[PDB]
């Protein structure tokens, strides 16, 4: 699979831009697509979403009617039409695949991203910004939920993501409990409505980096600050 | 429903949309099984029909005569379970035959099958030129009180043969659309189309009670 | 030739089948009843569960 | 010389018949005439899974008791969410004549096949996001009547060439070929321990086979016509066969003979599917009289009826959790009953 | 009074002591018969394609319209006209009108069904579109036409008669045309359709069976009113019309339903 994003660079305040995402190696038309923000030194925020079949479109509060998400399936391209950008939009944008059927793994493949420089909501609180850790020892991270993520379906729509230094995020836990494909089984997670914890047995190198938490209980998707595991 | 079930329902609605598309395509497609020991006749008719309308095991053939989708299946008690969405059965029987006994045994087996109760039957008689050739050098079948006229004009011979396939039928009210077939293909396609159309008209009216 | 081989195969298969130990019908019937009564409280088609625990209600 | 082998076969058949008689001291009906009647079991349609464009020939449940695969003459294979009546997947097939479907016990794979002679194994879990033909297992001469999974890597099939086969999926070769049937093999069922399996085969016989050995362990008969359905009692020591003579029957592997026969005088229609409930007290039999009946498996009584199909009930299945029974008929409808 | 009042500008007087009775007695059995219809189908409708389904839809709708229209006419026979400047009498006239035109337009829907499956035999439109068109024309046309009729005729008080609660006309504004013009027109097309079906069919046995099973369901009989309208003093058109059209519910039960072999078998097996 591959999602190569293009369209970055420098834009003066105001103005417009058009980020494109070339998908290659998977059935684009069966997937939802999310656009996910990451501030220059900060955590990562959600932007927009287009569904399979372009039927439904969702946005964040800071971009509604300001950005537009579209997809051109036959060419396998996802577009973000950005209008009236401001100095707060400066961020790295990632195209995040998603698929929604029973047992699917949304937010699984994250693109390499493109750099754009510009010259109520469910609150999830990260316990701590950084943790001293040492290889071989089990570690735990936690976030708090301002709103019970256990929906009546029985699934707790919570996500844990990992971004290594300088790379694109990789899904680690979906729905608070399940592991993603390509993730070692030493990762595990648990919790309940209003508090949850990620547990790693035998943390090693390349497990360094930032762990983020997202809710998918109800758009908008809100992200935590993420804890940094530093050796 | 909340934030993942809505998306799943969208996915299911899309799959329903695709399935409805293919039902629209399919419900117009009528099926004509092919049978008979005349393999050469089967091949010749298939080639002529595809030439007009296109321009191992079961060997399907898809084409369209007059904007009407034909699927000639061209094939056993278990196979026929899968074949009751069909609108006719053809038998490729060579008129110049013995082989008439073999063909009519096969036709007797196929004609009265319960799964084919609502299926019309077309008997395609092949090589009538060869039939008149074997009429000139009379081949006499003397095993039935129908030799009366056997060493005579071709018409009596044809009538006897067509009766022989009328013979061994036990579920009538859907007549056998007998044809005397030659090497010209347009009339062959016309025969097939007209027979299938009459079958569907009769079924519609009988099930609407006139 | 082929008939001889087929008959030999059938004879061998019957021979292998006849030498199988069999239990009484009454004991097997008792075992079946034991299974059906042992799991009677966990069978939601025999004993319907309340609607609150039912996923299809 | 041939007469010698034929007479030896007849003598051995007589020994088998006599030994089976010698163990028939008492019947299941004489032992369960004192047990409580199962009662008026009438469960309703909870879901009506519709969307298929033609007749459904097979359905199969998941081990999670929620997902459901169905193969139809459409050339399609739909994976449904039974709880929500969602379509998880639609798999278009290279041949519209699919007679069987299987759902892998881990949920990764499904399988189909039919008059196309070839057993098609589909991968559901691909990073490309599409179900794709993970293998086409070739080697049968006739139609593929039923296909069943043991683990993700091997699958048992039965054909209309009087032959079953245990395939290793990675290599595509018959790791074992189960021969011995004299007719078209229609329905096979696996033991829950997944070491033995039985086959029903339009020759008035079903057979218990060992998978690791390839030999027909036992041969059961008694039906007068085609055994068109088969299923294990949920512990691997009894199974039940339905047939075109309108009679279900229950066999015990250890007793090597029948225990109880389920026939009603007003049912002159053939049997298209059989399944047991979780505990084995209910036996569901799909019939050609547009109906599906529920039998007290220990008393031969009719517990109830799942009326409500407008044509033949060609398939049925019971969940691993026992909540639901799902029936599929030639009216393009698949219905969940609880 | 007489059933002929549904279409007749004048009813000859010398016939009332008979035709009236005939009218009412017919309505009786018709109403009763129609009840049985809505019972009989409810007993055996659920016991194979778009064909039978759309025919049963039209049969049930037609039996429904005739049952309520017959009841409405019998109640309108007892409602005066000189004591209700507005209210119950115009309500009975309009309900009779809209519901009889409902009957006739559902009957046209069935006729166009037959013609459509003769001509466009290799053509399919979905069941939901079929039902949508059937309800849009079978019920929509009488609502539109009767609303226009009452709205245009109410201010001048020609909409109702001076004798019975039905449409009047006096060589000026002609409210009766709001029924005669539609009704017979449907009938006219049906006659043509029947001939086309008579073209496509034991030949004479089938022809007789078709004509008899199709005439009371497509409303050929309501075609006698033409004479009753063309030459009202024929004195004998009122007897034919009453004897044939009032019993149209009796005909629907005895012919439109009870000639179906599957229905006969189901009735015999389940009811007795």
């Amino acid at each position: 699979v591959q999602l190569v994003e293009s369209g970055g660079g420098l834009v003066q305040p105001g103005g417009s831009r058009k980020l494109s995402c070339s998908a290659s190696g998977f059935a684009f038309s069966s997937f939802g697509m999310h656009w996910v923000r990451q501030a220059p030194e900060k955590g990562l925020e959600w932007v927009a979403y287009i569904s399979s079949g372009s039927g439904t479109i969702y946005y964040a509060d800071t971009v509604k009617g300001r950005f537009t998400i579209s997809r051109d399936d036959p060419k396998n391209t996802l577009f973000l039409q950005m209008t009236s950008l401001r100095s707060e939009d400066t961020a790295m944008y990632y195209c995040v695949r998603s698929i929604y059927y029973y047992g699917s793994s949304p937010f699984d493949f994250w693109g390499q991203g493109t750099t754009l420089t510009v010259s109520a909501d469910i609150v999830m609180t990260q316990a701590t910004s950084s943790v001293p850790v040492t290889p071989g020892e089990s570690v735990s991270i936690s976030c708090r939920s301002s709103k019970s993520l256990l929906h009546s379906n029985g699934n707790t729509y919570l996500y844990w993501f990992l971004q290594r230094p300088g790379q694109s995020p990789q899904l680690l836990i979906y729905r608070m409990s399940n592991l993603a494909s390509g993730v070692p089984d030493r990762f595990s997670g648990s919790g309940s409505g209003t508090a949850f914890t990620l547990t790693i047995s035998r943390l090693e190198a390349e497990d360094v980096g930032v762990y983020y938490c997202m809710q998918h209980l109800e758009y908008p998707l809100t992200f935590g600050a993420g804890t940094k595991l530093e050796l | 429903l909340s934030a993942e079930d809505k998306a799943a329902v969208e996915r299911s609605k899309m799959i329903d949309a695709l399935l409805a598309r293919e039902r629209r395509a399919v419900r117009r497609l009528v099926k004509i099984l092919l049978l008979g020991a005349d393999n050469s006749g089967k091949s010749t008719f298939l080639k002529q029909m595809r030439i007009i309308h296109v321009n191992k095991g079961i060997v399907e053939h898809d084409f369209v005569i007059k904007k009407i989708p034909f699927k000639m299946v061209d094939v056993r008690q278990k196979w026929f379970q899968c074949f009751d969405g069909i609108t006719s059965i053809l038998f490729m029987v060579d008129s110049s035959d013995n082989r008439l006994v073999e063909s009519m045994n096969d036709f007797e087996t196929i004609v009265n099958n319960k799964l084919f109760f609502n299926v019309s039957i077309i008997l395609f008689l092949n090589k009538m030129d060869l039939l008149v050739e074997k009429v000139k050098t009379v081949s006499i079948k003397k095993h039935f009180p129908d030799f009366r006229g056997d060493p005579h004009r071709l018409e009596d011979v044809q009538r006897y043969l067509v009766q022989c396939f009328d013979r061994k039928r036990r579920n009538r009210s859907k007549p056998l659309f007998h044809h005397f077939t030659t090497s010209i293909d347009t009339e062959n396609a016309r025969f097939i189309f007209h027979a299938v159309k009459d079958t569907i008209l009769q079924e519609n009216l009988k099930d609407i009670m006139l | 030739t082929a008939s001889i081989a087929q008959a030999r195969k059938l004879v061998e298969q019957l021979k292998m089948e006849a030498n199988i130990d069999r239990i009484k019908v009454s004991k097997a019937a008792a075992d079946l009843m034991a299974y059906c009564e042992a799991h009677a409280k966990e069978d939601p088609l025999l004993t319907p569960v309340p609607a609150s625990e039912n996923p299809f209600r | 010389e041939l007469d010698q082998l034929r007479q030896e076969a007849e003598q051995l058949k007589n020994q088998i018949r006599d030994a089976r008689k010698a163990c028939a001291d008492a019947t299941l009906s004489q032992i369960t005439n004192n047990i409580d009647p199962v009662g008026r079991i009438q469960m309703r349609t909870r879901r009506t899974l519709r969307g298929h464009l033609a007749k459904i020939y097979a359905m199969h449940w998941g081990t999670d008791s929620r997902l459901l695969v169905s193969a139809s003459q459409d050339g399609k294979l739909i994976i449904w969410d039974s709880y929500t009546t969602n379509k998880v997947h639609a798999i278009p097939l290279r041949s519209s004549w699919v007679m069987t479907c299987a759902y892998a016990p881990s949920g990764n794979y499904v399988a189909c096949g039919g008059l196309d002679n070839i057993c098609s194994i589909y991968n559901l879990k691909t990073r490309e996001g599409n179900v794709r033909v993970s293998r086409e297992l070739a080697g049968h001469t006739g139609y593929l009547s039923c296909c069943r999974f043991l683990d993700d890597n091997q699958i048992v099939t039965s054909s209309g060439d009087t032959t079953c086969a245990l395939w290793d999926i990675e290599t595509g070769q018959q790791t074992t070929t189960f021969t011995g049937h004299t007719g078209d093999v229609m329905s096979l069922s696996l033991a829950p321990d997944t070491r033995l399996f039985v086959s029903g085969a339009c020759d008035a016989s079903a057979k218990l086979w060992d998978v690791r050995e390839g030999m027909c362990r036992q041969t059961f008969t008694g039906h007068e016509s085609d055994i068109n359905a088969i299923c294990f009692f949920p512990n691997g020591n009894a199974f039940a066969t339905g047939s075109d003579d309108a009679t279900c029957r229950l066999f015990d592997l250890r007793a090597d003979q029948e225990l109880m026969t389920y026939s009603h005088d007003n049912i002159i229609c053939g049997i298209t599917s059989v399944s047991f409930s979780k505990s084995g007290r209910l036996l569901l039999a799909g019939y050609d009289d547009f109906n599906c009946n529920v039998w007290d498996a220990l008393k031969a009584d009719r517990a109830g009826v799942l009326a409500g199909h407008d044509n033949r009930v060609s398939c049925l299945g019971v969940t691993d959790d026992g909540m639901a029974v799902a029936t599929g008929s030639w009216d393009s409808f698949l219905k969940i009953w609880n | 009074t007489s059933f002929s009042i549904l279409m007749s500008p004048f009813v000859p007087s010398t016939i009332f002591p008979v035709v009236k009775w005939i009218t009412y007695v017919g309505l009786g059995i018709s109403i009763g018969s129609l009840i049985l219809c809505l019972i009989i189908e409810a007993l055996f409708w659920k016991q194979k394609s778009q064909t039978s389904h759309t025919r049963r839809i039209c049969m049930v709708n037609i039996a429904l319209s005739l049952l309520i229209a017959d009841v409405w006419f019998i109640v309108g026979a007892t409602v005066d006209t000189t004591v209700n400047p507005s209210g119950v009498c115009t309500a009975a006239v309009f309900f009779t009108h809209f519901f009889y035109l409902s009957l006739f337009f559902w009957m046209l829907m069935l006729g166009i069904l037959l013609a459509y499956r003769i001509i466009l035999v290799f053509h399919h439109m979905a069941q939901h579109l079929m039902m949508a068109v059937g309800f849009c024309l079978g019920y929509g046309c009488p609502l539109i036409i009767s609303v226009i009729t009452i709205a245009v005729t109410q201010p001048s008080n020609t909409y109702k008669r001076k004798d019975v609660c039905w449409l009047n006309w006096s060589n000026g504004s002609k409210p009766l045309l709001a029924f005669v013009v539609p009704a017979l027109a449907i009938v006219a097309v049906n006659f043509v359709v029947v001939l086309l079906v008579l073209t496509k069919l034991a030949t004479i046995i089938r022809v007789g069976k078709s004509l008899l099973i199709l005439t009371p369901l497509l409303g050929l009989t309501w075609g006698f009113g033409i004479g009753t309208i063309v030459d009202s003093q024929n004195l004998a058109w009122h007897v034919i019309f009453a004897l044939l059209n009032a019993f149209q519910g009796f005909f629907i039960l005895c012919f439109g339903i009870l000639l179906d072999s599957k229905l006969r078998q189901l009735l015999f097996n389940k009811l007795s």
